[PDB]
């Protein structure tokens, strides 16, 4: 049904089905005290994801252990765009929730997080030197959630890669829809449409970081872990 | 099983 979608309603699409903003718990931070925020944020946030995308134009058709791959290989990713997103207008800070703008100096409370935020914040930078729009925004997200894991899936897993595919040509068509809407020149949208997709790359690579550090810090006692966050971050060794 | 549960719910 999904593959039946104009440019105009994959667009509104999506645009519905965004999860909300959380905030989090109320003189200087601990390691331990600032981890446990984070922590608490990020699991309040995956119930949401989980139900965002079942939103997306296409996920609910695969069959659900294809579903709990996608989200176990995209989750820190996924939770990591929205981040950069919301930290656009607010140069050399991380908004983590709209009570709890930290910067690159709070990063240096916990040990080896500083690094982590480092590169939050220049993709931030990165997307906001570019002007990305909450449209684009969007379909980053969903490219992000069908690419994590579809090379990790053999006749249905051949089949389900196909849909997979169709669906992420349907969101590589409605971002070209997008830019030539607001009047970028051909040349001009296969620059921006390619600049986008190296972005991803980046988010990629903050993410694998982004494992290793949490599964450090879990497995110094530094912070307990929350049921279904602790269920995703067993995911990736196992 | 946290995720499933909220797959088919
Ligand atoms: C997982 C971490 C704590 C939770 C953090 C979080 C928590 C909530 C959120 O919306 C985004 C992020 C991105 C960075 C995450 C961090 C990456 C390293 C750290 O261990």
């Amino acid at each position: 049904l999904a593959l039946s979608l104009t440019a105009d309603q994959m667009v509104s699409a999506l645009l519905d089905a965004e999860p909300p903003i959380l905030y989090s718990e109320y003189r200087p931070f601990s390691e331990a005290s600032m981890m446990g925020l984070l922590t608490n944020l990020a699991d309040r946030e995956l119930v949401h994801m989980i139900n965002w995308a079942k939103r997306v134009p296409g996920f609910v058709d695969l069959t659900l252990h294809d579903q709990v791959h996608l989200l176990e290989c995209a989750w820190l990713e996924i939770l990591m765009i929205g981040l950069v997103w919301r930290s656009m207008e607010h140069p050399g800070k991380l908004l983590f929730a709209p009570n709890l703008l930290l910067d690159r100096n709070q990063g240096k409370c916990v040990e080896g997080m500083v690094e982590i935020f480092d590169m939050l914040l220049a993709t931030s930078s990165r997307f906001r030197m570019m002007n990305l729009q909450g449209e684009e925004f969007v379909c980053l997200k969903s490219i992000i959630l069908l690419n994590s894991g579809v090379y990790t899936f053999t006749l249905k897993s051949l089949e389900e890669k196909d849909h997979i595919h169709r669906v992420l040509d349907k969101i590589t068509d409605t971002l070209i829809h997008l830019m030539a809407k607001a009047g970028l020149t051909l040349q001009q949208q296969h620059q921006r449409l390619a600049q986008l997709l190296l972005i991803l790359s980046h988010i990629r690579h903050m993410s694998n970081k982004g494992m290793e550090h949490l599964y450090s810090m879990k497995c110094k006692n530094v912070v307990p872990l929350y049921d279904l966050l602790l269920e995703m971050l067993d995911a990736h060794r196992l | 099983n946290a995720l499933l549960r909220y797959l088919l719910d």
